[PDB]
């Protein structure tokens, strides 16, 4: 497949970015000075600069010079192409208005001109992919913005971004239910389907599947990382059942307002681990639908399933994944909503995930990552929605917001959208 | 890159800024000459958040030492650091104030404010994008108050959009310092609560509490205390300077921290703070530090938080650090004091983490909460400022430098709305 | 035949195990570390994991740390899968309400999770192997929780568990009588045959038939792992007249409520004694049925035989055993039941027990394990219960199992369980 | 991982506990400045069970030292072991009580019981599953009764679910060591017979005969009856430090021991204790050892087992053994001492085995009796506390902390109730 765009705003983003295209460097064999030297089709997230160098087709995108600076100075600078680095001045300071108004707006013209210059080299683009946290200053308010111009400007592409949803328990943050919402409102229309992800569940699977008792964000980064790298091993691999880019949003968007499934990754076992395990494909495929394995802390059983993809990696035996799959299908615990009798879009690529030095994730020969648009995150957003009108209610934190150009009325106006998205899945959590 | 600029004003001011860069420029590994000699290059990649590069190996603090008289600048350039200075930001007077609000603000400093503001703008025209102001004073102090309270007005007039820290020394509820205290607090507190984003108050009995049984220290001095003071200021612009995997700068702290424009008081807090006989048998983890950075006794400020509730509390770490551990205490503290956070605010904590630790700590972490409990403070001062003015114990000082006795009901009045806001919003929707 | 699963809980159970999985790795010739290295059968208590290795079928449970603290630091630490090894936080202090109602409660959903995946890779699943001490904290409290959640779970299936039968006079635990009843009332129904042995009777073993004057718990487990593997004989290797693991409950079963069958092996000799005695098949059959040799200390003779399953293994002879077990049914002394014409249920095997290194047991080429469920145990089970009245009577040890989520009906409840099973024995012990 | 907290008060509470640590530290190898030089890997297995981890290969002992004068405190940090604890366990008051149950209890522990809690719930939260709690004191002493009464009130308030043992040095039948030890065992004993779960009572009357004749000690003092008792509390542990055959934890221990709640009062003992002259005649071995714990000359309580009977008895042994040994012996101690055993409990004796034997012994036991012969001991301290109470011989000083009249009868009546009770299960139902 063709060409594919990435973009990294804010810290969560721009962090992720690092884990991402290291990745995607060490999968093709790329040195981190932009030089091959150890799949062809790697074109699809690098531009061949015509000497022997490959620039990522990426564009990172911050407000503060701290998170980008430390790229600038990273093994991975030379890789990178200088003008790709935007910076700012100021950081949005976790309020919503700055990235969206005020300090965002100043930014904002010379990141599309990057991103107009990117397309004058496709020969085919599939769509953007975006890093941003769900709950953040840079990553909420700026991620709008950016959604708002790609949609207008090239429309009729697909747009996948990827969110670090906040955490029900776990909170790093005072005023996140009210940038949440904010980005939701303005980015549920532009948005083809965005994968979530919490920072407390890959936290227990660090815990409980791997054996590390000190995590980092970096850690999370580098067990993000091979999510993205299986959804795009389609467009950069050979196998049989392909998913194209835009299969996903065909397949996990029944209706244009759900497009929010989750992430679930496996095998996910240390090096030890590994040997007292055979790890056959019905033990990985059951796996992904365990509630002890998913990505988001909302329980699965909780709600019931509307649609699956099953993009499996390695050496595996499409037999063995039709039985499989017939054999979650039958089981009465886990529930489908009765309107969708075919839930499961299988990808099969041969190319097993790479292994990253000094990481805490064992060496794997058939790998399989599920995302799955499961009714039971609404119980998450209800969740969410209820911190908002609690804080709402006294004006909490509203005074910050008003002062950077945003009106009042939007916060009434954005927890009505977040209130009508609770009254959809409602709609099509049940049937005659 | 963002910057700031430091102002310290009265005798408390100045010698708080003086331990103050003698720990900055240690971080930087500046000598006190002013040449570098750190020992690694990410010291210098954000030097320029407190310094300006003078060309020869040098360089000079953008900070701006202010007072009425010359007596306690004049230790200062005698000060192992006091040659690091640029002499033209060292601006004073020659009648220094008696204790009074009134001539610190209206009739000695009105005639002085002009030339330090003169300095201000050259260090803010030095700047490439400039974040905010610190400032360094004590609100008992007549010096500090009267003319810190100036300054604020007249560079939040002149810079409204930038923010402004102060760290201010509060009157200690037991024993104090200067016999007119009540009115030199009231006086500034109705200047502070409408003119800075964000304060820090600080007691020299809490202070003196910590040294006696958390640190074991037989014969502390003030050389020790604004050690104490400076570490906790230095650490709320850790992250300006140094990366981490958390970043939050001084608006970051100011929006998870206020939310209401007049709620901006908060008490500092810093650990580990452990004695040399203690060091052996305590092991510095992250479980460790979050039970001592939110005990009532490592607190900065004479009121108790148990009597109160956090509104906001926001977290600074700093050395080699796990997330997860972060996370698990703090959802601990949240569980475990119930009671302690208001119901209104579901998530009370904001964290923050830096990849480089203070001194020759492998770990530490600062502690900043907006606790309602400073409400008995202002309470206190409340009724100490009525007592003495109910029969005009010491106004006929302030009386004869030009306020008039209207000005000092509105600030009372001014404080009485402060505790009763504070009060309002301790209450529970249910 | 297909697979068989092993179940270990309890202090008891957990030293039984390593035992027992000590002969099987030697049958085998699996080393200790999960490597076969000298009969490809062994899949029956071996998972493969590909890579050749092998992982032992077993779930060990505990409520304390320290006796499965010793499996992890023991030389089988790498035999056994890190996930198998499940253990609590502090042990039921021999109490059977902590085992059933407070701390069991807590553990008892990791144990089924993980006793799921073991039967999701069976192809056949014959029973399970549960190994417990029939007085004690953990192995009746907690094993009552499992039978109730295996029967309802599974059911339709084989539960054959070894129990450390309390002795009549030598007791090293106070409340006993206590636990034993409240563990027979709730396992007596979900259980299918009970193995009962006693270790003052392998004690008087050890120093009669073997010269063995220093025993040991270790000595106890060694001499009772052989009886486990002839038990399984037939499901791992080939003979005439194979005994499928189903095939005991119907033979030894006449009653659901009657499935308490003693145990009895032979020969045991010393390496010395063994050159001064041939060892012929009449020679050990006779010695089965011999009060001196059966390994629970109730006399056989004071009661009837009702069914008997003569397990041969090594290099016997089909037709020495038809006559030596004309020559016990027309012996005097030895009387069966009326009702039960046919009593014997013999089965062979073609391959002697192996030599445990460091033994007291010699090396004999002809070995035999008999199974008889004799009317005998019912004086045990009286004596037991007399123990139990004389102590509830005065509420000796009540208060502590009050207090732990346990109501004091249950011990009327259970001894009137205990008394209508002893009436029943009473009732198939006579004939018109 | 099962984890116990050490509480020691008192005079006798502290030295106890000093010569306890003392032998703990040396069972796992710890040196006396805290690093651990042990020569084998199962001793560090379970050293969590008593020392928190300090990082720096040091280890400190979570135990928490209360005493009313500094006195008994200071002479343990001066001691071999002094810097092993933790300087911040140690607290102690200015005003040391005068052998009065009330001023440890009301007036002066009162005010100090707030710091000991305090530092007991660190030490709680330091651990991941706390078993149960250790108390070290002695009736007699006001300190310890006082303040060991208070303390255990408050911790089973705070910590019911969790055990707590106690032992406590009884006073002697014949020769005392203070005026007024029948006020305080019964004022005492009406709180631990209701507060604990078990208690082991110790004499030193009885130590001193074990010196005189089973040890052939010509001059033994403190530091060698400590000694024995440290060995017999160590050997109640064993198992939740150590691995064997039929491990018995302190629950174990308590649910054998303990029929009914309030007969929770045992009386500990030893083998072999033989001097060394006698080392050379003796063989070492199980049937030996079982006749000297049974022999009443062995027993560490003055009252003679031999006039009373055995409700339960445990055997906790250590080292090589032999089970069916150890079987044979309890077994001919249960028929040889045919009337020394209850009728209504047809199993008295509950065996324990360890595989490591203590200090450089190949094999140790240890013996724990709930014998009805305890009985004869309140009845003594019955008729010696109701012949001074009679005519109020010393009420006066009790009186006058706040302690009324009321509380001294109703003890006395919960004293007789006790005994009483005793008496009533000495019976047989034929
Ligand atoms: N998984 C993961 N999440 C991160 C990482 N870094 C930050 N986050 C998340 O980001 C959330 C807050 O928003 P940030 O991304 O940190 O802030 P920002 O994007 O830089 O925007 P600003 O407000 O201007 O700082 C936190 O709750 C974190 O959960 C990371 O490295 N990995
Ligand atoms: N034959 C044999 N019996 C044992 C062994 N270990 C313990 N027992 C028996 O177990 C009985 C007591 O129950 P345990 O199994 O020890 O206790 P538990 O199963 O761990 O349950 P808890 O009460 O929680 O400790 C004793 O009377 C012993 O006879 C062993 O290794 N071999
Ligand atoms: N924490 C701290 N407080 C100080 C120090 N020196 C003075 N103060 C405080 O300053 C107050 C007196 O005001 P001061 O600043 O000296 O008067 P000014 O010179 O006119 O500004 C007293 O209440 C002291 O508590 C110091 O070194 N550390
Ligand atoms: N075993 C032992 N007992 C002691 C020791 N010192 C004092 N005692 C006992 O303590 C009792 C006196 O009580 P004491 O604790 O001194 O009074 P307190 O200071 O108020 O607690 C006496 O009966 C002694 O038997 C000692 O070193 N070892
Ligand atoms: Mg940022
Ligand atoms: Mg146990």
């Amino acid at each position: 497949m063709r060409e594919c765009l990435s973009i990294h705003i804010g810290q969560a983003g721009v962090q992720m970015g690092n884990a991402c295209w290291e990745l995607y460097c060490l999968e093709h064999g790329i040195q981190r000075d932009g030089i091959v030297s150890d799949d062809s089709s790697f074109g699809t997230f690098f531009s061949e600069t015509g000497s022997g160098k490959h620039v990522p087709r990426a564009v990172f995108v911050d407000l503060e010079q701290t998170v980008i600076g430390e790229v600038r100075t990273g093994p991975y600078r030379s890789l990178f192409h200088p003008e790709q680095l935007i910076t700012g001045k100021e950081d949005a300071a976790n309020n919503y208005a700055r990235g969206h108004y005020t300090i965002g707006k100043e930014i904002v013209d010379t990141v599309m001109d990057r991103v107009r210059k990117m397309a004058d080299q496709c020969s085919g683009l599939q769509g953007f992919l975006i890093f941003h946290s769900f709950g953040g200053g840079t990553g909420s308010g700026f991620t709008s913005l950016l959604m708002e111009r790609l949609s207008v400007d090239y429309g009729k592409k697909s747009k996948l971004e990827f969110s670090v949803y906040p955490a029900p328990q776990i909170s790093t943050a005072v005023v996140e239910p009210y940038n949440s919402i904010l980005t939701t409102h303005t980015t549920l229309e532009h948005s083809d389907c965005a994968f979530m992800v919490d920072n407390e569940a890959i936290y227990d699977i660090c815990n409980r599947n791997l054996d590390i008792e000190r995590p980092t964000y970096t850690n999370l980064n580098r067990l993000i990382g091979q999510i993205v790298s299986s959804i795009t091993a389609s467009l950069r691999f050979d196998g049989a059942l392909n998913v194209d880019l835009t299969e996903f949003q065909t397949n996990l968007v029944p209706y244009p307002r759900i497009h929010f499934p989750l992430v679930t990754y496996s095998p996910i076992i240390s090096a030890e681990k590994a040997y007292h395990e055979q790890l056959s494909v019905p033990e990985i495929t059951n796996a992904c639908f365990e509630y002890s394995n998913q990505m988001v802390k909302c329980d699965p059983r909780r709600g019931k399933y509307m649609a699956c993809c099953l993009l499996y990696r390695g050496d595996v035996v499409p037999k063995d994944v039709n039985a499989a799959i017939a054999a979650i299908k039958t089981r009465r615990t886990i529930q489908f909503v009765d309107w969708c009798p075919t839930g499961f879009k299988v990808g099969i690529n041969y190319q097993p995930p790479t292994v990253v030095p000094g990481g805490d994730l064992a060496k794997v020969q058939r790998a399989v990552c599920m995302l799955s648009n499961t009714t039971a995150i609404a119980e998450a957003w209800a969740r969410l929605d209820h911190k908002f009108d609690l804080m709402y209610s006294k004006r909490a934190f509203v005074h910050w917001y008003v002062g950077e150009g945003m009106e009042e009325g939007e916060f009434s106006e954005a927890r009505e959208d977040m209130a009508a998205l609770e009254k959809d899945y409602e709609e099509v959590g049940t049937e005659s | 890159m963002r910057e700031i600029v430091h102002l310290q004003a009265g005798q408390c001011g100045n010698q708080i800024g003086a331990k103050f860069w003698e720990v900055i420029s240690d971080e930087h590994g500046i000598d006190p000459t002013g040449t570098y000699h750190g020992d690694s290059d990410l010291q210098l990649e954000r030097i320029n958040v407190y310094y300006n590069e003078a060309t020869g190996g040098k360089y000079v603090p953008r900070a701006v030492l202010v007072d009425l008289e010359p007596g306690t600048m004049d230790s200062v350039r005698s000060g192992p650091f006091g040659q690091i200075f640029r002499p033209d930001n060292f601006v004073f007077g020659q009648s220094g104030a008696g204790n009074n609000w009134a001539k610190g603000h209206y009739t000695e400093g009105a005639e002085l404010v002009d030339s330090v503001l003169d300095v201000v703008r050259k260090e803010a025209e030095s700047c490439d994008c400039l974040q905010g102001f610190q400032l360094t004073h004590s609100l008992g102090g007549g010096t500090g108050s009267g003319m810190g309270t100036l300054l604020i007005s007249k560079i939040r007039e002149e810079y409204p959009d930038r923010i402004m820290n102060t760290f201010s020394v509060v009157p200690s509820p037991k024993v104090s310092d200067t016999v007119v205290e009540p009115y030199n607090a009231t006086l500034s507190v109705h200047q502070l609560v409408e003119n800075t984003d964000e304060t820090y108050c600080i007691d020299n009995e809490a202070l003196y509490d910590i040294c006696f049984r958390t640190l074991k220290l037989t014969t502390p001095t003030y050389g020790d205390l604004n050690h104490l003071v400076s570490a906790t200021m230095s650490g709320v612009t850790t992250c300006l300077r140094f990366p981490g995997q958390l970043n939050a700068d001084l608006r970051k702290l100011a929006v998870n921290m206020v939310p209401f424009p007049r709620l901006h008081f908060f008490m500092p807090g810093f650990a580990p703070l452990t004695s040399r006989g203690s060091q052996q048998y305590r092991a510095l983890t992250v479980p460790e530090l979050t039970q001592q950075m939110f005990d009532a006794k490592n607190m900065m400020a004479a009121c108790d938080p148990r009597h109160g509730r956090y509104l906001t509390v926001a977290a600074v770490f700093r050395g080699r650090m796990s997330m997860k551990e972060v996370d698990e205490q703090m959802l601990n503290v949240q569980n475990k004091n119930s009671s302690y956070f208001v119901e209104w605010i579901p998530n009370n904590v904001k964290t923050a983490v830096c990849d480089i630790p203070p001194r020759g700590l492998k770990m530490s972490a600062t502690f900043i909460g907006n606790s309602t409990a400073i409400q008995e403070l202002f309470k206190r001062i409340s009724e100490q400022f009525t007592a003495m003015f109910r029969r005009k114990a010491f106004l006929h000082w302030y009386t004869g430098e030009g306020m008039d006795e209207m000005e000092f009901t509105e600030a009372e009045s001014n404080m009485n709305d402060l505790v009763s806001e504070y009060q309002q919003y301790q209450d529970a929707t249910a």
